[PDB]
């Protein structure tokens, strides 16, 4: 019936997809996400929004997701569309693995998912997925990697990025304080703690309103880890101490 | 005009209320079913300085009113 | 008591009433829905009340409210 | 009120305490300010604080009060307010409920 | 100085200047000081300082306006209602005959015994008397070109029946009494209406649809009713509603009320046009860019009997319009106006007049005093091509 | 002063000269005869005492009534203040040029015969809309347009300056000019300039200020606006942000949009309708013009339509030096370095950059403004762009 149709897949009078624009407008309110590619690691730093004394601790994380042995991604937007996209990503990785017996390279994967998303915003009459992704991984083609996606289907390799709340501010400092090719994993983590401390203007890093991820190569194989409470709080104490000495 | 004359009455009330010396025992009490619809000019100090809620009865008041009416 | 005529525009409504006035002899009063709406509050009712009063006083009579839909909403 | 106090300083104490910087820099001197927000947020308290610190008079009027009965009472009140503010060289006016007009 | 406008410029300037000086000198030498009490030129305090004012104040008493409400018994006895003074039961002074006075007419009465002396014209809302044309426009039927059948129909419905009633009365045809003129913007509706107003020989009234919406409830209907009563006092009148789509909107009342008072005024106009009360000698015209929005009751024969379509002019009419507007110009002798008609594809009268004026412009900017072909080609370029995207 | 019209060709000619010389010579004979009579007899006493007779006829307690209908024949219906309606005789000394319905007439006390009129207030709306001189600046502060300013000058100023040009050839000026273009590009400013530079009464209105919250008030407002423009000699009207009132006119709409359309019809009639518009011009502005109604911007209503592009490379330099004009700057100001970037900057953006740089210079107490401040301010102002980056590109 044409009376109730929404036309979620039709051009506006200036060639801009409105449902897509609103989808990207939803992301600018979910938790902030940060990307930093070091010379010896990659790292995702999003904010833990589910901040209540009556929530339980479950799973190894709350926003970081594994996709292969050598790949992980974090989400900003709707939680449910996030779950749907994560599942499809896992399926893509396993299908490539089954066909070639090699781990799926990273741009292999990111473009497969974005192709699903783009197709979804091209025809069908559905609403688009209101999710923007950040990924991390290693493959024998380009080493440590950091990609990003949007409701449109566009992606991009970023040496450092920010998708989500206060994206402008975070990318502004990331431009001011990024050493292209001159970053260790430790320095990148410290830069993340600083930038996030700015952005999460509500209080300071409580070591509990934050999520951090690291992807490294150890003993010839990838190792993915989510920073515990003690190390995160120690890093924050180091950050405050450094800022105090600086003043 | 009509609204102008009503505004004239209202302003005259305010001007008369403000015309006291705190040494004359003339008091004023007015009742309204909608306080929010009043203009604020009445609520300002010097004029009407107490608002007394008359809420619906609660259990204890319901008991007392029943006993007193029965 | 009363008669109402309804039909699509131009289906012969006012013409029948005009004919009835032509043949009948009691006092006729014309009208229009929009004629009883006055700006001043309480004027339309006074118009109606005085019209019925004149009709009553001047022997038996008929009132023809054309465009009754103006006020009967 | 550190944020608002610093802001009002920078926006008014400069034209009064240091009315030279604007002359040299050629940037015209701001002629007033507007205060807005929910009720009871220290607007009058800050207005009084700045009026006392700047050693200027604090002629005060309420826009609601400005809406009096006599015709032109608003116009006459405005004329009187400005002429008196002119008689007192150091002066700062505090039309309170400008929205009501 | 300047480049030099004309050989006599300085001489005419001098004669003007000394004209102004001699006028000022006579002004000072005659007085005529402006008076804040609205008092006439002293040479025009004439019969005013005396000899008519002193002769008009004695015999011409002050009558007072009163509105008769009833005329009871055959014997003269009149109930009048003096505005904001009182209500009386008075008689006729000798000057007025009993036939002159009717119920509901304003009358003048004296200040002592309040007897009736003179009738007076009715009271008409100031906003309903200005819509009379007073001074008629000068546009005529030679100024409208490329519309020949349309103008024929309009002339046969609004114009011919009044001038020569016997043609129609003999054969027994009551001519149509309404016309709906509709066509693309700027095709010739209001101009043909101006021409009809100029040529016609009866009262003309201009009503804008946007002039009948009013703030207070039940006012627009009163305005329409008064307008038709007034037009019915005259011997014959034409009313030309513009932008009638303004108040002829379709009826769609549903849920929360929206645009209902406009609907009541529209119904009042409907009932005035064709209804129980006969419509006398009145002919109506309407113009709209959007005729579909008009309601099913108005667009029906009996109210809007004809429907004239105005279409963009054909090539012959195109050249004709070009030539009408290029008349009072200082233009070259030979211009292949057929070439200009061809060079502009489907375009309305407003396009063409704009073309003429833009050609005049390109003549001026080149500091020339006679318009040539190149001027018109530049004009057509700058008008059609450049302003296409709008 | 009610002098004769030459009605020779009206353009510098020999006939205009002889009809002109003749009026001058008659005025000369009249002046000589008058001076002779005045020397021969003052007549001051005779001219006086006519004032005395008049003031005798008009008694001391003259009453201010309100004329309500002139019967066209030296009679009137004058309403006293209470509300009564009298039918009086108009005497011979009242300047009848000043008698129109609604005028405060001055009646006799015992006989109410009309014996004078009074002036009225000049502010129905004249004060509220007229803009007087533009506080911003004259044509000096505007640069980079050149062609556009020339168009406007020819459209609105030149027909006032030298009517002979248009008159010589028999063509009337264009009717109205619509200024259209991207936001912040010099429309309102150019209108302000051609206002403060010309010699007519220029009136300004915002479209959203014609959206009225009582029915039939918007049409009244437009009708008045075009009513006190012929009362005032040559006049100009500039309806800014017209887009808010004139829109595509989609029919599938509900609410107060119908009133918007009805006021639009009133305007559409005022601009070019049944009657002759007299001597008035109409300027309009619209940031978004693709959405106007075809009948509003059609040829006979608005002949001239002006596009307004952004500054390209050099008008940027001009504007920058226009706004930085009044401020002490350090000798390291790499202005071109700020201009060279193809950031699609707009004129209002240039003003924002100038003001923000000046303000932070004030913040840091520094007696002068530095290049680093200007670049930081540029970054800060451009920070108000937003949007979705990969999307659409
Ligand atoms: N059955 C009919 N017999 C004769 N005339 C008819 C008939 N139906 C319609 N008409 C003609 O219709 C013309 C206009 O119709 P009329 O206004 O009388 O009808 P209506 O239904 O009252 O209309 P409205 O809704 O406009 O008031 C009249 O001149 C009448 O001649
Ligand atoms: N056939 C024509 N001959 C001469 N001039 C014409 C012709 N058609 C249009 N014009 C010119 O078009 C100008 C626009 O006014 P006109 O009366 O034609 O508009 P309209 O068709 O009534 O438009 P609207 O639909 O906007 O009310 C007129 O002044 C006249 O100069
Ligand atoms: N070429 C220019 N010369 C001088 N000032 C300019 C120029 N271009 C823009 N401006 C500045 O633009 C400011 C904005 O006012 P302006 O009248 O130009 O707005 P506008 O173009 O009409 O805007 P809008 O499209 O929002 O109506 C003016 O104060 C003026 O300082
Ligand atoms: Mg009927
Ligand atoms: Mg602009």
């Amino acid at each position: 019936s044409r009376r109730y149709d929404s036309r979620t897949t039709i051009f506006s009078p200036e060639g801009r997809l409105y449902q897509v624009e609103y989808a990207m407008e939803a992301i600018g309110h979910a938790g902030t996400c940060l990307g930093i590619l070091a010379n010896d690691g990659v790292l995702l730093a999003a904010e833990r929004r589910n901040i209540h004394k009556l929530l339980d601790e479950v799973f190894f994380s709350e926003k970081i997701y594994k996709l292969n042995e050598d790949m992980a991604c974090s989400v900003a937007g709707i939680t449910s569309d996030a779950n749907v996209l994560t599942n499809e990503l896992r399926l893509i990785a396993q299908r490539y693995l089954l066909q070639y017996q090699e781990p799926i390279p990273c741009e292999q994967l990111v473009t497969a998912l974005c192709d699903i998303k783009q197709a979804y915003t091209q025809f069908g009459g559905k609403r688009p997925f209101g999710v923007s992704l950040l990924y991390i991984g290693w493959d024998k083609h380009y080493g440590f990697q950091l990609y990003q996606s949007d409701p449109s289907g566009n992606y991009g390799g970023w040496k450092a990025t920010c998708i989500g709340n206060n994206s402008a501010a975070a990318v502004s400092m990331l431009k001011q304080d990024y050493k292209e090719g001159e970053m260790t994993l430790k320095s990148a983590l410290a830069l993340a703690i600083k930038v996030l401390n700015k952005t999460m203007d509500v209080s300071k890093l409580s070591a509990e309103k934050v999520e951090i991820a690291t992807l490294t190569r150890e003993n010839g194989k990838t190792v993915i880890r989510v920073l515990k409470q003690k190390e995160v709080e120690q890093l924050i104490k180091k950050h405050e101490e450094e800022e105090a000495k600086a003043e | 005009g009509a609204d102008r004359e009503v505004q004239r009455i209202l302003l005259e009330l305010l001007n008369q209320m403000d015309g006291f010396d705190q040494n004359v025992n003339v008091k004023v009490i007015m009742a309204t079913n909608r306080a929010d619809t009043l203009d604020p000019a009445l609520l300002r100090p010097g004029r009407l300085d107490r608002k007394i809620e008359f809420p619906l009865p609660d259990r204890r008041q319901k008991r007392l009113i029943f006993s007193t009416i029965t | 008591k009363g008669v109402l005529m309804y039909g699509p525009p131009g289906t012969g409504k006012t013409l029948l009433a005009r004919a009835c006035a032509a043949q009948t002899k009691a006092t006729f009063l014309k009208l229009a829905g929009p004629q009883l709406v006055q700006m001043f509050i309480g004027d339309g009712a006074k118009l109606v009340r005085d019209a019925f009063a004149l009709a009553k006083e001047k022997a038996p009579s008929i009132i023809f409210i054309d465009e009754l839909d103006a006020i009967g909403t | 009120l550190d944020k608002q106090i610093k802001e009002i300083k920078e926006v008014i104490e400069l034209p009064v305490k240091h009315p030279e910087l604007f002359e040299a820099l050629g940037i015209a001197q701001p002629k007033g300010v507007l205060l807005y927000g929910p009720p009871g947020t220290g607007k009058t308290l800050l207005a009084r604080a700045v009026a006392h610190h700047t050693d200027c008079t604090f002629i005060r009027v309420s826009g609601s009060e400005l809406v009096q009965k006599f015709i032109g009472e608003g116009a006459r009140m405005v004329r009187e307010l400005f002429v008196m503010a002119r008689e007192h060289a150091p002066s700062i006016i505090f039309m309170d409920e400008i929205d009501s007009i | 100085k300047t480049y030099g406008q004309s050989t006599y410029s300085r001489q005419i300037k001098q004669v003007e200047d000394d004209i102004q000086q001699l006028l000022k000198k006579i002004n000072e030498l005659t007085g005529i000081k402006e008076s804040d009490t609205g008092l006439a030129p002293p040479a025009l305090w004439d019969l005013a300082a005396d000899k008519q004012t002193l002769q008009s104040e004695q015999p011409l008493q002050v009558a007072r306006c009163t509105k008769i409400i009833n005329a009871d018994s055959e014997d003269p006895k009149y109930i009048i209602n003096v505005k904001q003074f009182a209500k009386f039961v008075v008689d006729l002074s000798d000057q007025v005959a009993p036939t002159d006075i009717e119920e509901g007419m304003r009358v003048g009465v004296d200040r002592n015994k309040y007897q009736i002396h003179i009738p007076l014209p009715p009271k008409i809302d100031p906003t309903v008397t200005m819509m009379q044309v007073e001074e008629k426009p000068d546009v005529t039927y030679s100024d409208v070109g490329g519309c020949k059948e349309q103008i024929e129909k309009l002339r046969e419905v609004v114009e011919t029946p009044l001038l020569h009633p016997e043609r129609f009365v003999n054969l027994g045809i009551e001519p149509p009494k309404g016309v709906l003129l509709f066509g693309p913007p700027g095709t010739g509706k209001t101009l043909c209406a101006r021409a009809v107003a100029n040529r016609t020989d009866a009262c003309f009234i201009r009503v804008i649809g946007s002039e009948l919406v009013q703030k207070y409830v039940g006012e627009g209907a009163r305005m329409v009713r008064e307008l038709f009563e007034m037009a019915r006092t005259k011997k014959a009148c034409l009313i030309f509603f513009d932008e009638i789509d303004a108040i002829g909107g379709a009826r769609f009342d549903d849920g929360a009320g929206g645009d209902n008072e406009v609907q009541r005024t529209m119904l009042e106009l409907i009932n005035q046009l064709d209804g129980f009360d006969p419509r006398g000698n009145i002919k109506v015209l309407m113009a709209t860019n959007r005729p579909d929005t008009l309601d099913p009751a108005l667009m029906r024969p009996g109210r809007l009997d004809r429907k004239i379509e105005f279409s963009l002019p054909d090539l012959e009419g195109r050249t004709h319009i070009f030539k009408i507007h290029a008349r009072s110009m200082s233009v070259e002798r030979d211009i292949r106006f057929e070439l200009l008609a061809r060079l502009c594809p489907n375009s309305t009268g407003a396009e063409i007049r704009s073309v003429c004026t833009e050609a005049g412009m390109f003549a001026i900017r080149a500091r020339r005093k006679i318009a040539t072909e190149k001027d018109f080609l530049e004009a057509v370029n700058k008008v059609i091509k450049s302003y296409a995207k709008f | 002063a009610s002098k004769l019209p030459l009605v020779t060709p009206h353009t510098q000619c020999r006939l205009k000269l002889l009809k002109l010389e003749r009026i001058k010579d008659y005025l000369l004979m009249e002046e000589e005869f008058i001076r002779n009579q005045e020397q021969m007899k003052p007549l001051e006493e005779k001219q006086e005492e006519e004032r005395s007779k008049v003031d005798d006829l008009r008694g001391t307690p003259m009453s201010v009534g309100t004329l309500e209908e002139i019967i066209d024949d030296n009679h009137a219906i004058v309403s006293t203040s209470v509300g009564s309606e009298h039918y009086v005789s108009i005497l011979s000394f009242v300047d009848k040029d000043l008698l129109e319905p609604g005028c405060s007439v001055l009646l006799n006390h015992k006989v109410h015969a009309v014996i004078g009129v009074l002036m009225d207030d000049t502010d129905p709306l004249v004060t509220v809309m007229k803009v007087e001189k533009a506080p911003q600046e004259t044509y000096a502060d505007i640069g980079g347009l050149d062609n556009q300013i020339q168009e406007i000058k020819e459209s609105v100023e030149l027909p006032l300056t030298h009517p002979e040009y248009y008159e010589e050839m028999g063509i009337k000026p264009p009717k109205g000019v619509i200024l259209y273009g991207p936001p912040g590009t010099g429309k309102t400013l150019l209108a302000k300039a051609v206002a403060n530079q010309t010699s007519a009464t220029f009136l300004r209105v915002v479209g959203s200020e014609l959206i009225q919250k009582y029915l039939g008030d918007g049409p009244k407002l437009v009708r008045e606006l075009f009513r006190v423009a012929e009362e005032h000699a040559p006049s100009i009207v500039f309806i800014d942000e017209i887009d808010a009132i004139g829109t595509k006119r989609y029919d599938s709409n509900s609410g107060g949009e119908r009133e918007i359309q009805r006021t639009m019809l009133e305007l559409l009639n005022q601009l070019d309708g049944f009657d002759s518009r007299g001597d008035v011009k109409v300027i309009m502005a619209t940031n978004r013009i693709e959405t106007l109604d075809p009948a509003l911007i059609r040829p006979g209503r608005i002949d001239r339509k002006i596009e307004f592009p952004l500054p390209d490379e050099k008008t940027k330099k001009r504007i920058f030096q226009i706004h930085t004009s009044r401020m002490t700057l350090a000798d390291d100001v790499t202005l071109d370095d700020l201009i060279m970037a193809k950031d699609d900057l707009s004129g209002a953006d240039i003003k924002a950059i100038c003001t923000e740089a000046g303000l932070m210079a004030l913040r840091e107490r520094r007696m002068k403004v530095t290049n680093e401040d200007f670049k930081k301010s540029k970054e800060n102002v451009l920070y108000k762009k937003q949007e979705g980056t990969p999307e659409g590109l």
